[PDB]
RNA sequence: AAACUGCGAAUGGCUCAUUAAAUCAGUUAUGGUUCCUUUGGUCGCUCGUACUUGGAUAACUGUGGUAAUUCU
RNA sequence: ACGGGGAAUCAGGGUUCGAUUCCGGAGAGGGAGCCUGAGAAACGGCUACCACAUCCAAGGAAGGCAGCAGGCGCGCAAAUU
RNA sequence: UAAAGUUGCUGCAGUUAAAAAGCUCGUAGUUGGAUCUCUCUCGGCCGAAGCGUUUACUUUGAAAAAAUUAGAGUGUUCAAAGCAGGCCGCCUGGAUACCGCAGCUAGGAAUAAUGGAAUAGGACCGCGGUUCUAUUUUGUUG
RNA sequence: GAAGACGGUCGAACUUGACUAUCUAGAGGAAGUAAAAGUCGUAACAAGGUUUCCGUAGGUGAACCUGCGGAAGGAUCAUUA
């Protein structure tokens, strides 16, 4: 295939979008942006499939062209804009704010946040490099580069960004005992305290994480996102508090809710 | 050992060998400084490479190569080329219909540095993947271990 | 006895395929001479032009005349003897007419009384022989 | 409207001729490269007519050629 | 013989199929060579030769449905300009 | 394709039904008899470091497209399907399993290969030497 | 700054030879198979009227015969100090 591809088959779209099979052949094909194609949520999917504010794609376009949607404090009129982890979506006309946080089953949940909490976000740091007359530079998972960071900030750390200004306010160092979320793999969406990190030089590093219920699970280092310092998260967690129920206890909970209903 | 056997002048590019020297500091020769690097992954630099005089741009310790990716092992089978050898890797391939294995092998041409002397047909070599060095060579000998009955 | 060691997979596989070549059906299907020699060329049916009507003697224990036709296949020009099944059905066939021929029932092997015959006529002039026999259709003019 | 400029036309659709460690699959590498676009950074960091510079060309108007073209 | 995901059958083990809507590859009658472009050795771009073939006032000009319909041919074998 | 244990790995046959080379040697291949019951340093008792010869094997963990398959929920009027739906604005899904082989990961050490001293080309303690070398020297300089 | 030219490169394709894969026309020659009820005999099955068969060699209308060396699948598991 000469040149880049511009379409996305519906059955070839990422499964966490929860797209059906009979609506069409194609999928929204996220635009290039701060988040990778497989790990993002396009604006149209969120605005139409998730929130049901629009019934068709044309209605999503009509919504976005009145400049009502803001992603991390900036008006975004692109309906296929890739909104990813920890992004803040603000709709002032109706007055709500959402944070894209993975659910326990590895899907972007509709998570409403208070307007006070919509003024900042947390970003994982991807690399630090010195350039241009010895000025340090940070690169985050959100593709934003910040010059003059705190010298203590190292790779795999987490920084709190004020969305209005774009500057760092504080940070969490990657260390055992700090709370984290898994942003990829089998344990995606799970929240727990880092227990141990084993280093394999020349290969991937494995991080062990223990839930609040005592369950343990491993991931790769690139799949770990520091959420809070110690046991306390710096953001609000979704309704499922990051713990994964087995199918048996999920069925028991569903049956109990059914019995208590009515 | 003379190291000038090609039409061009052999020299480690990083080292500068024409630094001005006053006659008061002319005790024979300056003992030309040697460039060498420590390849990671817990591999020791041979003392020969540090104290040698050979010029080998494909040497993992004194040349311009980066060890990355896969680290494998083999048995030396042939040493008839200049600075490169042929090793043999043997394995068993499983067949599921019969639940049984079959013996297979494949040869690999790997670059051998002058820092590994007294390499005989039969010893074990730990090689590491690098960028293409020739048409068929993609590995560099990182470690040599003698055979089970050497002298 | 057969080899049974843990490292004998290659010996077992090679022996199995070599001996597989000694199976009649396997060799017939995989050698390629049968498909080349097959007048139908691997097809289920074929179309041909009736050359002449012929009567074939039934095999010795039973006496009869089997009414067949010599046909020339359109796709390769090979000449074939095909059996016209029911009675009076030979009267539905003329000379130099299109006929659709199928196999006889055993994969290119002669069937029953008729010797050296492995094809039967299914259609005459684009109308089925069964329809003509049962009076459902008449011969086109 | 037209025309100049910019972007796309390298996606999509079709088919399976070629292709036998090739394609492809899983796994790794680019510390060995290129990358329109989106996103963020950078854009008085350089000690050297401006209260705005020059020549065209298309559209358009007019003369046409060829039997004939999305020719000119 | 395009390769996979897969399909039919199957106690267990297996045998056979996978041109065919998802992923990857290749090609645009056959070879070859290029322009532009971030990205083609692109053919619903261009330049030649080979094979076909259209209009011609005989000087010349224009081609590429393995896109959707549709026609011919081939066939046992497949839909609406 | 099953029937076909008529391709036989599971699991077929070779005296007379088709079948063991005329006989022996012999490279590759395949197979191969008993036997052998973790610590010294670093950082806050642990976290670190090697390396125990290396594995095969076994168990775990990670990474592994969706569709299809298995399978949870859900009265499409039922069903093949679909991923919907339910209650009087609320409530709730869109699970899970499986994914050879090879490649990563961490436990086990039966089985099976492989080695560790027999010109001592041995282990451990101390010794002594030989050589080169990094810094202590040292408000500072020197 | 256009046409154009020397040279190089990629290189379709053309001419001339050589080889090769498939299909094929073809006088004749020599077999196999069915249909086959003819002709000559009788080779084999009973000790099949010369026991049969095997390897080799020669000969003969035809089966077959003969020499040499083997087997019992023989018509002898046995033959007497
Ligand atoms: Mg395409
Ligand atoms: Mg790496
Ligand atoms: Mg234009
Ligand atoms: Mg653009
Ligand atoms: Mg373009
Ligand atoms: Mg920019
Ligand atoms: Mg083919
Ligand atoms: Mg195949
Ligand atoms: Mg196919
Ligand atoms: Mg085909
Ligand atoms: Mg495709
Ligand atoms: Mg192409
Ligand atoms: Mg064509
Ligand atoms: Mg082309
Ligand atoms: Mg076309
Ligand atoms: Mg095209
Ligand atoms: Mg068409
Ligand atoms: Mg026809
Ligand atoms: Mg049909
Ligand atoms: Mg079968
Ligand atoms: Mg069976
Ligand atoms: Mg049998
Ligand atoms: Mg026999
Ligand atoms: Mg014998
Ligand atoms: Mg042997
Ligand atoms: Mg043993
Ligand atoms: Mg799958
Ligand atoms: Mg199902
Ligand atoms: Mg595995
Ligand atoms: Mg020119
Ligand atoms: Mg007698
Ligand atoms: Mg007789
Ligand atoms: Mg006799
Ligand atoms: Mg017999």
């Amino acid at each position: 295939a000469r040149g880049p591809k511009k379409h996305l088959k519906r059955v070839a779209a990422p499964k966490h979008w929860m797209l059906d099979k009979l609506t069409g052949v194609f999928a929204p094909r996220p635009s290039t942006g701060p988040h990778k194609l497989r790990e993002c949520l396009p604006l149209i999917i969120f605005l139409r499939n998730r929130l049901k504010y629009a019934l068709t794609g044309d209605e999503v376009k009509k919504i976005c062209m009145q400049r009502f949607i803001k992603i991390d404090g900036k008006v975004r009129t692109d309906i296929t804009y890739p909104a990813g982890f920890m992004d803040v979506i603000s709709i002032d006309k109706t007055g709500e704010n959402f944070r894209l946080i993975y659910d326990t089953k590895g899907r972007f949940a509709v998570h409403r946040i208070t307007p006070e909490e919509a003024k900042y976000k947390l970003c994982k740091v991807r690399k630090i490099f010195v350039g241009t007359k010895g000025i340090p530079h940070l690169v985050t998972h959100d593709a934003r580069t910040i010059r003059y960071p705190d010298p203590l900030i190292k790779v795999n750390d987490t920084i709190q960004i004020d969305l209005e200004t774009g500057k760092i306010t504080d940070f969490i160092k990657f260390d055992t005992g700090n709370l984290c979320m898994v942003t990829g793999g089998a344990n995606l969406g799970r929240i727990g305290v880092i227990t141990n990190r084993e280093r394999h030089p020349g290969s991937f590093d494995v991080v062990h994480v223990k839930d609040a219920n005592g369950n343990s699970f491993a991931t790769r280092l690139s799949n770990i996102f520091v959420i809070g310092k110690g046991n306390k998260p710096w953001i609000s967690l979704p309704r499922g508090k990051g713990i994964r129920l087995t199918i048996a206890e999920e069925r028991d909970k569903r049956l109990a809710a059914k019995q208590s209903s009515g | 050992a003379d190291i000038q056997t090609e039409r061009a002048y052999q020299k480690q590019p990083t080292i500068f060998q024409n630094k001005k020297r006053v006659l008061l500091g002319e005790t024979g020769k300056e003992k030309l400084p040697r460039y060498y690097k420590n390849i990671g992954l817990g591999f020791k630099t041979p003392k020969e490479a540090i104290e040698g005089t050979y010029i080998d741009k494909k040497c993992p310790f004194t040349g311009n190569v980066s060890i990355r990716g896969r680290i494998l092992s083999g048995v030396v089978t042939k040493m008839k080329m200049q600075r490169t050898i042929v090793i043999r890797r043997d394995y068993l391939h499983y067949i599921r219909k019969y639940n049984r294995f079959e013996k297979r092998h494949k040869n690999m041409s790997v670059h051998l540095s002058p820092c590994f002397r007294d390499v005989q047909i039969g010893d074990i070599v730990t090689v590491g993947e690098c960028r293409p060095l020739s048409k068929t060579v993609r590995f560099n000998v990182l470690k040599v271990t003698k055979a089970a009955g050497t002298k | 006895g057969k080899c049974r060691g843990l490292r004998t997979a290659r010996k077992l596989r090679s022996h199995r395929r070599d001996q597989k070549w000694h199976d009649k059906q396997y060799k017939k299907a995989h050698l390629g001479t049968a498909l080349k020699a097959n007048p139908f060329g691997g097809a289920s049916h074929a179309k041909g032009i009736v050359l002449e009507k012929v009567g074939v003697e039934a095999k010795q224990p039973n006496s009869a005349i089997r009414k067949c036709v010599r046909v020339q296949l359109i796709k390769n020009g090979k000449k074939i003897t095909a059996f016209v099944p029911n009675d009076g059905c030979l009267n539905f066939i003329e000379e130099n007419d299109e006929v659709l021929v199928a196999g006889f029932g055993r994969k290119g092997h002669a069937v029953g009384d008729i010797p050296g015959v492995r094809f039967k006529v299914v259609k005459v002039a684009n109308v089925s022989l069964l329809a003509l026999y049962k009076g459902k259709k008449e011969r086109p003019r």
